[PDB]
């Protein structure tokens, strides 16, 4: 049944079963929507509470999506999820380090275990998602850790696809938003005033379409990829683009990363969810990456979508009424960088 | 025959102003609702005293089985040719005894309308429509009944079905 | 045999309205009010 | 003016309506009701379904009146076949038709009140409606969309205890009506909310095709149960409750009277129901009895063909109207010689009534419109079909 | 015919025999219409079938059990209006109202006999002849059915 | 495996369905229950089989138990009758 | 079954006799398991009793004007209750 | 009034049929053939216009037959070749008319089988 | 042959209506984007309008063009008013639908249907 | 099992049918009283307002109420749609059917002037079958979706349409989608091949 | 006399005998311009005449009503006034003419 037997759409089948582990958060809800609209079964392992997995139940058709509970501490949950799949996708990743899990676990130990069972179960593809510009000694606890794992993944389950996306924008993101949120607290306290650091941002759908195409693309095997996105923007300009599109006053008062590092520490202390933290602060200001030679969305078949276009949808909320109705051509025009 | 529905001495004029000023006529309604808090509520204790039904009550389908143990369904297709919601697919074979039985039977209980056109068409009394009505489900897949969720279903209520069939067979 | 009206008819049901006219009269009504309302003044 | 789209979800009316309104300050300048929110395609689907397997489409057109909708179709299919139901069946259809008029009116009078704001009348009557459902469940098997008044008769005989239980309900129901009667008929608040609201003049009512209590409330004399009798209504005696001053109140009072007049008709049906069989028994039209199909070959063949293929009614077309509780419900059934119909235009008393909302609710405030929809007894299944 | 029955007596039964692996003769169904006997003798020249006995136990089956082996054999199914002898492979896989009928051409043999392929829910359930005066006039081969 | 097969092949991805779940499968196969029944001996050449009931059983067909060689089997009950 | 005082409370407040017309079914209800019933069932040739074939294809068709049918007789007020 | 026009009355743009179901789809006007299984000739008298047969596949969950051809269950019934070709041309579909096949007259005599 | 006119007599006369609709729509697209908080750009939408008014650009039977205008105008009414929500209007953009390939090799490679 | 019927009606109504045919010879093409005892005056489409006005306002034939307006679509006929208007006379307790024929591209007049009941029914006939009513106030879709393309009750429209709806998270809107049905609707070819003797 | 004609709109008309005579007499004239032998003129003049014949033969309203076999006279008028409007409208539509166009072939054969 890897023979797709139907007109494309729900109720067809493209015959690729898949275990998409991080399908409770931000990126996986789009992956299930594409894998799903592609009518492929998706065994979605959820450790969450069912009330929060419902939003996934309609992104599929009768029987397409199957759910089962998995906790990273114990295997056999990883084993049974990947037992009947042929595709496996890893989207596990947390910004903060909850008392129970370290960047160690969510980025190395776990993906390793999943991939372990993946190879053990015979799944052909272990699409894994590590961050762009994320290598060892990248001076950020997570990014460094993330790359360490990329190796563990490769070692155990070779011939694996590894996507390393740039910052991911799109609704419900924590990229544009973190910057947008600054409105609430004072003004944007951008380090380097936001200059001197450039970020390539890619829409969630562009990454999601890429992961789906990769699961079904033969040449993709053993191929790393970088989903950079269409334009490289300096941080100060992008925060200014978030503002104006947010329609709230902008003030890029500077300060050193070390202060903001000490600062976020406290925000991280927040028990529920850090509003920001040292690791995040770092990956924003210092983190900057120039892709050089990796296939990318175009290669995998996606036309990266510029941020100039789909920014209404993710910032139209952050406007006060009386500005909500503001259209796009009105939005403060942005500009791209090379650096 | 037709009936009209809506068609001054001081005695009458004072009476009108005694029913407009010292309202006396909204009082005949307040005493009317006071007449009901003192009566016995009709509410039944629901989970413990389920309401009354009839042997005719049409609910969850089930496939009856001959007392011997032989499925009664002989795959006529006299019950999807009438099922107006177009809910039943009963692909069949010779069962390798030489006999005639289903390999497939189906209701999509999210399309059925509990009309009982399948229990009155069946010339053998195989498919019935039982007196269940507590079979709600948290998912969509638990309503697409197969021949084994209808046959063991009918291997459940047969003590409770046959009493109602035997109770209504004459009227049918 | 077959459900059929009880021999001799079911009996008579009443259908017409019975909202029963009743009540104190106006002259009397008011006179208790004012009588209760002069006493409140004395 | 101000375009406030009355809520499609709004608790008022039957919750399947939009009713874009122009608010000239407090009053409503114009109404443009946007129905279609429940058009399931009933008339399209019937063309693909045999005559028996389409009866169900009908009890689901005006779900408040179940068995009267069916009684139309059943009368229409019978006329096309030139067969008539047996005598007992005709009385049973009149018995069940009057129980449906009581239940539609309990629906219309009590739900109008909760829209107005009176909440208790609904609860007292709805317990009286559950008693009546039980009568449908104890004759058909369902409490709703029974599919009991089929072509040629009723599907099955009345159970051995139904007529005694209908007497006990009808015996005590009359007190329940005037209990609502004392609650709403004389109240200052109800009369002010209902009297002189949505007056419709007699000629305008005929021109707008109102054809219902809306027609009789304005004083026009027409019932369709005494003008063009169907079944055995010609043998039962009742008084049409016409009214003057065509205003919501007069229309309410008429609906309360028809509940009372229906108890008079139910009284006659229990007193005079004939011994006999419930379905015409030429097996070509109505299916053979369970014992006969299992012992005689002609009956097995007739059961197999009727359930699998159909009656195959002779080619022709008919418009048959019966007085459904809402108003004249008619089916224009066009039939080729085939077992499945060619067209089935369900005339819905309600498509005409809702059209009248803009004319009837003119010079009226937002609150009056809630009463105007309530007094048309419109359920959107019939309008949307 | 008639709405009811007046036969309050006992029915008859004949004994199912084996005429081959293609024709299932549940001949208690037979209305002794002798179409089978004729076809077997006038279209297919195989005069193996015949009537045996007189009265109400005239049974139209081979006196000795010799299979009806000939091409043109399956046509008996199509030609017996009763379902006494019907097709054994297509015994109980379907029921005709459901079968969607697409008119096509025989490719098994070069006579190119016209045929109707009866398909249900997307798999072919039976191929039965459709009439072409010149090529196959209502008959198809045992192979192409 | 159901009385009619259906058993999913180990590789079939159509097996996830039953994970954290199970499979509705009737243990009472009618192929065997009917075989666990005594061949109904009879005296007459032909016999009826109303399905052990009048109007509560299956259409009434007369079976020809005429050859001991074969126990007639009503096509509806699968009951073998021993002449 | 209610304390007489409480029920006289409901009869006086309602204004209507209330023990008679109960909305609750105590013994009023027919008991279930009604005894089994026996429902009631020459020259009965279907060709004589053919409703289906009896119908015919539609007929296609100084002088005095003719109304569609004689004018409807006007009804008369009800004898029991002319006005309510 | 009475303007004159010269088109085949293509209402393809008033119909509302998605292009791909008005372009790549062939109607097949034909008078249905008899069910060899029966000898009734009442189902071989009116010309039908049925459309092409596209994919009928299997629902992975229950094994039912699924389809994406909206115009699959469509069998318009006309009363003459002329009136079917007209409708197809009217709606912009491609047609494949098939001439009727009435049995020719075959002479039958009872006595003939008694000759020797 | 002779045919009664629906509203216009000659194709030219009718086109007068076709243009009186184009203008209307064009002058409306801007309004809709803002009113229905749509996200597509004025230019983008106005493109769609031309596309449609263009899609029908081959019929010569006045009666048909007399009829598509009407249907056309009706669609404005709804859109001019907000009788249509965002969902309705945005449906003209096949946002989710994956455009079907046309190349033979592109179809042969997927789906038995032509 | 043979309807209890009155021959008085067949005759009385037949006579009215000749009356209407005599009074309006220019528009009535055929008048026939069916055996169901109902009357049908078939009028040329141009006679829609003249024929219905005569019936609404004539002392010997007052047909005040419009019971319904519907359009059977026989695809074979050149003029497919057969608009049918059923009217009721409260005064004479009788009912009449006036039916005229309209093609896809030839509109018929609107009787909203004669009966205001038709304002809604005519909108439904346009939405369902596509017949257009001339000088009709506010003709626009009554029953179909705001963006619906195609006229649904036409015999040439697929039962289940071409578009369906679903909520797509990626776009957060209810998006349409070409119709894919999980179980095609088994079309049963149930129709006997032995015709009934008339 | 009569306090209220039942129907809501129709209001009691005093001088029923008079209003009618005028409306009926006007009509008897508008029919005049109709072609000599036009069913409408031949039939509507047969009716209007009988009603004018009774409108003047009997002077008691309630009585008159029974004779005209209409509803309240306030209705016999409503109708007399509408026929006049049809009579005016008919003289323009000239219904008496020969049929406009015979149905296309087979446009009225139901078992198609
Ligand atoms: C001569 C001696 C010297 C002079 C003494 C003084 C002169 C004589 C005074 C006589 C006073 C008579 C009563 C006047 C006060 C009562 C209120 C009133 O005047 O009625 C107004 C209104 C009438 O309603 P309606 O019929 O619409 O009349 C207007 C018509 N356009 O009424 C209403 O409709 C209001 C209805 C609102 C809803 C009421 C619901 C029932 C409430 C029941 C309350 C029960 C408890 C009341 C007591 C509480 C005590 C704390
Ligand atoms: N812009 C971006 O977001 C970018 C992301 N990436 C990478 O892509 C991946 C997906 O990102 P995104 O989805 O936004 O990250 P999220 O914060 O949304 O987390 C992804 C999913 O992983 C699950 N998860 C998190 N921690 C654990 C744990 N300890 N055990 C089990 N499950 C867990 C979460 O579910 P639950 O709620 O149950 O914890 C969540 O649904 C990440 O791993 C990240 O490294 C790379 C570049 C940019
Ligand atoms: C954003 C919402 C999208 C809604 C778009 C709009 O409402 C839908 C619509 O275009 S409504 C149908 C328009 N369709 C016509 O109006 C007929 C055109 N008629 C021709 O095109 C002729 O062939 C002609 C000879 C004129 C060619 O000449 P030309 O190429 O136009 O110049
Ligand atoms: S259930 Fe009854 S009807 Fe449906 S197939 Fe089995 S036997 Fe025939
Ligand atoms: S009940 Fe009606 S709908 Fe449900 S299955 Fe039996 S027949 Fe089909
Ligand atoms: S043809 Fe069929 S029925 Fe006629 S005899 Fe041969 S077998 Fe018996
Ligand atoms: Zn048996």
């Amino acid at each position: 049944a890897v023979i797709p037997h139907g007109k494309g759409g729900r109720s067809s089948v493209s015959g690729v079963v898949a275990t998409v582990f991080g399908a409770t958060g931000f990126l996986g809800r789009y992956v299930v929507n594409h894998l799903g609209r592609m009518g492929s079964q998706v065994i979605i392992p959820y450790r969450c509470d069912v009330y929060d997995i419902m939003h996934l139940r309609l992104m599929g058709d009768l029987g397409q999506l199957t759910f089962l509970e998995w906790d990273a501490r114990d295997k056999d949950s990883i084993r049974k999820a990947v037992q009947h799949s042929n595709v496996v996708i890893n989207l596990i990743g947390r910004e903060w380090e909850t008392r129970n899990f370290d960047f160690e676990d969510v980025f190395v130990n776990i993906p390793r275990a999943i991939a372990q069972a993946s190879k053990e179960a015979g799944v052909e593809r272990f699409i894994h998602v590590s961050h762009l510009n994320a290598s060892m000694k990248s001076s950020s606890k997570s990014l460094r850790s993330k790359a360490v794992g990329e190796k563990e993944v490769r070692s155990v389950f070779p011939e694996a696809i590894i996507i390393r996306p740039s910052d991911i924008f799109g609704r419900e993101d924590r990229f544009l938003n973190h910057f947008a949120n600054y409105r609430w607290f004072l003004a944007v306290p951008l380090v380097s005033l936001g200059f001197k650091t450039v970020k390539q941002p890619v829409y969630v759908a562009d990454v999601s379409k890429g992961i789906v195409n990769a699961t079904k693309d033969p040449d993709a095997v053993g191929k790393t990829f970088a989903f950079t996105g269409p334009n490289r923007y300096l941080l100060f300009h992008l925060v200014k683009y978030i503002f104006g599109m947010t329609h709230r006053t902008f003030i890029p008062y500077p300060l050193p990363l070390f202060v903001y590092s000490w600062i976020g520490k406290l925000f991280g202390l927040s028990p529920f969810e850090p509003w920001t933290t040292k690791d995040k602060v770092e990956r924003i200001h210092i983190s900057d990456v120039m892709p050089t030679d990796l296939p990318g969305l175009e290669d995998l078949g996606v036309q990266p979508t510029p941020l100039e276009l789909k920014s209404i949808e993710v910032l139209r909320r952050h406007r006060t009424y009386r500005w909500l109705s503001s259209e796009i051509e009105e939005t403060k025009p942005a500009k791209t960088v090379n650096y | 025959t037709y009936k009209y529905v809506n068609k001054v001495d001081m005695k009458s004029a004072t009476d009108n102003a005694a029913r407009i000023l010292m309202w006396t006529e909204l009082i005949r309604g307040l005493g009317m609702t006071l007449s009901y808090l003192f009566r016995e509520p009709a509410t039944i204790n629901y989970p413990f005293e389920k309401g009354p039904l009839s042997p005719r009550f049409r609910g969850e389908h089930a496939l009856r089985r001959y007392p011997s143990g032989e499925e009664r369904c002989i795959a006529c297709k006299l019950c999807e040719a009438i099922c107006p919601a177009q809910a039943i697919t009963i692909e069949a074979e010779p069962r390798a005894d030489g006999s005639r039985r289903t390999t497939r039977y189906d209701i999509d209980m999210t399309k059925c309308i509990y009309c009982g056109f399948c229990q009155e068409a069946c010339p053998v009394d195989a498919i019935v429509e039982g007196p269940n009505f507590e079979f709600s489900t948290e998912t969509h897949e638990e309503l697409l009944y197969n021949k084994e969720k209808l046959l063991n279903n009918g291997d459940k209520w047969e003590a409770e079905i046959a009493a109602n069939i035997q109770a209504d067979y004459l009227y049918r | 045999k077959q459900d059929m009206p009880p021999p001799g008819g079911y009996g008579p049901i009443d259908y017409k309205r019975n909202l029963p006219r009743r009540g104190l009269s106006g002259y009397s009504m008011f006179a208790v009010g004012i009588g209760a309302l002069i006493f409140g003044y004395w | 003016n101000m375009t406030l789209n009355f809520g499609p979800q709004h608790p008022a009316a039957h919750g399947v309506l939009r009713l874009v309104l122009e608010l000239s300050g407090e009053m409503v300048r114009k109404c443009d009701p946007h129905i279609g929110l429940l058009h399931r395609g009933t008339e399209k689907l019937i063309e693909y379904k045999t005559y028996l397997q389409a009866l169900p489409y009908f009890d689901r057109l005006d779900y408040v009146s179940m068995m009267c909708n069916e009684q139309a179709y059943s009368i229409a299919v019978e006329k096309l076949l030139n067969i008539q139901p047996p005598p007992r069946a005709q009385w049973i259809r009149v018995l069940f038709g009057e129980i449906t008029r009581i239940l539609n009116h309990i629906m219309a009078v009590t739900t109008h009140a909760l829209d107005i704001g009176a909440m208790t009348p609904f609860f007292w009557m709805f317990e009286e409606r559950e008693k009546m459902f039980e009568f449908y469940e104890r004759v058909s098997g369902a409490r709703m969309h029974a599919a009991y008044i089929r072509p040629g008769g009723v599907h099955q005989d009345l159970p051995l205890g139904l007529l005694d239980d209908i007497y006990e309900f009808s015996k005590n129901f009359s007190l329940r009506i005037d209990e609502v009667e004392e609650m709403l008929t004389n109240n200052r608040i109800w009369r002010n909310r209902t009297v002189d609201i949505g007056v419709v003049t007699a000629e305008d009512a005929l021109n707008y095709g109102f054809s219902g209590v809306m027609l009789r409330g304005s004083g026009i004399q027409w019932d369709l149960r005494k003008t063009q009798p169907y079944d055995v209504y010609d043998q039962v005696e009742f008084d049409v409750p016409i009214g003057s001053r065509g205003d919501c109140y007069d229309r309410y009072l008429c609906r309360v009277e028809e509940m009372r007049q229906s108890l008079r008709i139910i009284e006659q049906c229990l007193n005079k129901m004939p011994p006999g069989e419930i379905k015409v028994d030429d097996a070509k039209v109505s299916p053979p009895k369970r014992a006969e199909m299992k012992t005689s070959m002609e009956s097995l063949i007739h059961h197999f063909k009727l359930y699998t293929e159909g009656y195959q009614v002779p080619p022709g077309a008919t418009y048959t109207a019966i007085e459904a509780p809402k108003g004249e419900f008619g089916v224009y059934l066009v039939s080729d010689g085939s077992s499945r119909p060619y067209r089935c235009k369900i005339k819905a008393p309600g498509f005409a009534h809702l059209a009248g909302l803009d004319k009837m609710s003119k010079g009226h405030m937002l609150a009056d419109v809630v009463a105007i929809i309530g007094t048309q007894d419109i359920v959107f299944g019939e309008i949307d079909r | 015919g008639s709405d009811r029955s007046r036969f309050l007596e006992g029915k008859r039964a004949v004994e199912d025999k084996n005429i081959g692996p293609l024709v299932k003769t549940i001949m208690t169904r037979c209305i002794q219409c002798t179409r089978c006997i004729r076809f077997a003798s006038e279209i297919a020249g195989v005069d193996d079938l015949g009537t045996t006995g007189r009265g109400n136990d005239m049974q139209v089956g081979t006196y000795i059990e010799k299979m009806f082996m000939s091409e043109l054999s399956g046509n008996v199914i199509d030609i017996c209006p009763v379902g006494a002898l019907t097709s054994k492979p297509y015994a109980f896989t379907a029921r005709p109202w459901e079968t969607r009928k697409t008119e096509s051409i025989d490719v098994m043999d070069a006579v190119g006999s016209n045929i109707v392929v009866s398909t249900r829910t997307g798999e072919v359930m039976r191929i039965l002849p459709r009439m072409h005066e010149d090529i196959n006039e209502e008959w198809i081969s045992d192979k192409t059915r | 495996i159901t009385h009619t097969g259906q058993v999913y092949d180990e590789k079939d991805y159509r097996r996830v369905r039953f994970v954290d779940r199970q499979k509705e499968v009737n243990e009472n196969f009618a192929i065997d229950l009917i075989a666990q029944q005594p061949v109904n001996e009879v005296e007459h050449r032909i016999i009826a089989c109303d399905g052990g009931g009048g109007a509560l059983g299956h259409p009434k067909v007369y079976i020809n138990l005429d050859k001991e060689t074969k126990t007639g089997t009503c096509g509806y009950c699968g009951l073998q009758f021993k002449q | 079954s209610a304390t007489r005082v409480i029920q006289k409370l409901r009869n006086w407040a309602s204004g209507q006799d209330l023990q008679a017309k109960l909305q609750l079914r105590y013994q009023e209800i027919a008991k279930r398991t009604q005894p089994p019933p026996k429902l009631p069932v020459s020259n009965n040739y279907y060709c004589t009793r053919d409703g289906r074939r009896e119908v015919v294809p539609p007929s296609i068709i100084e002088k005095k004007a003719v109304t569609p049918a004689p004018p409807m007789k006007r009804w008369e007020l009800s004898k029991d209750q002319p006005y309510l | 009034q009475l303007i004159t026009v010269d088109e085949k009355l293509d209402i393809t743009t008033l119909t509302g049929v998605p292009e791909e179901h008005i372009k790549t789809r062939k109607v097949r006007i034909f008078v249905p053939a008899r069910n060899n299984m029966q000898s009734g000739v009442n189902n071989t008298k009116k010309w039908k216009m049925e459309f092409d047969t596209r994919e009928r596949w299997e629902n992975p969950l229950m094994g039912w037959a699924s389809t994406a051809d909206p115009l699959s269950n469509m069998v318009l019934t006309f009363s003459a070749k002329e009136d079917a070709i007209a409708f197809a041309e009217k709606n912009g579909w491609s047609y494949d008319v098939e001439e009727k096949k009435v049995p020719k007259p075959k002479s039958k005599s009872y006595g003939a089988n008694f000759s020797w | 042959t002779s045919v009664k006119p629906i509203f216009s007599r000659d194709l030219n006369e009718a086109k007068r209506r076709v243009r009186e609709l184009y203008r209307a729509w064009y002058r409306e697209v801007p309004n809709t984007v803002h009113l229905m908080q749509l996200d597509i750009t004025v230019k983008q939408g106005r493109d769609k309008v031309r596309e449609m008014f263009m899609k029908n650009a081959h019929v010569t039977d006045p009666r048909v063009v007399d009829l598509l205008v009407i249907k056309g105008k009706m669609e404005l009414q709804e859109t001019i008013k907000v009788w249509k929500q965002r969902t309705h209007v945005m449906r003209f953009f096949h946002e989710t639908e994956t455009p079907r390939p046309k190349d033979f090799l592109s179809k042969f490679y997927m789906g038995h249907d032509p | 099992t043979v309807r209890p019927r009155s021959d008085v009606t067949h005759k009385q109504l037949s006579a009215f049918g000749e009356y209407v045919a005599e009074i309006l010879p220019k528009y009535v093409q055929q008048v026939q009283v069916s055996c169901l005892d109902e009357l049908e005056i078939c009028i040329h489409p141009d006679g829609v307002i003249p024929t219905l006005t005569f019936l609404r306002d004539h002392t010997n034939a007052q047909f005040k109420s419009l019971a319904d307006l519907t359009a059977v679509d026989v695809p074979t006929r050149q003029n497919r749609f057969e608009i049918v208007y059923n009217l009721l006379s409260l005064r004479f307790n009788s009912r009449i059917r006036v039916k005229t024929y309209a093609d896809e591209l030839t509109p018929i007049d609107s009787i909203v002037s004669v009966h205001i009941a038709a304002n809604w029914y005519e909108r439904e006939v346009w939405d369902m079958f596509g017949v257009f009513f001339f000088n009709h106030p506010d003709l626009r879709r009554i029953l179909t979706d705001y963006g619906f393309e195609g006229h649904p009750f036409r015999k040439d429209f697929p039962l289940t349409g071409y578009v369906e709806l679903r909520y797509d998270d990626e776009v957060k809107r209810v998006v349409a989608e070409p119709v894919e049905l999980a179980q095609e609707f088994r079309k049963f070819d149930l129709n006997s091949p032995w015709e009934a003797f008339p | 006399l009569k306090k209220t004609t039942g129907l809501v709109g129709l209001a009691v008309c005093d001088t029923p005998h008079e209003r009618l005579t005028i409306l009926y007499t006007k009509t008897l004239d508008i029919l005049k311009h109709f072609p000599k032998h036009a069913a409408y003129r031949k039939y509507t003049e047969q009716i209007t005449n009988e009603k004018l014949d009774m409108v003047k033969a009997e002077p008691d309203v309630k009585k008159l009503e029974a004779l005209l076999q209409g509803g309240e006279v306030e209705e016999v008028i409503l109708q007399a006034e509408k026929e006049l409007s049809l009579a005016r409208k008919m003289l323009k539509w000239k219904p008496w003419e020969p049929l406009v166009e015979e149905p296309p072939a087979n446009q009225w054969k139901w078992p198609i």
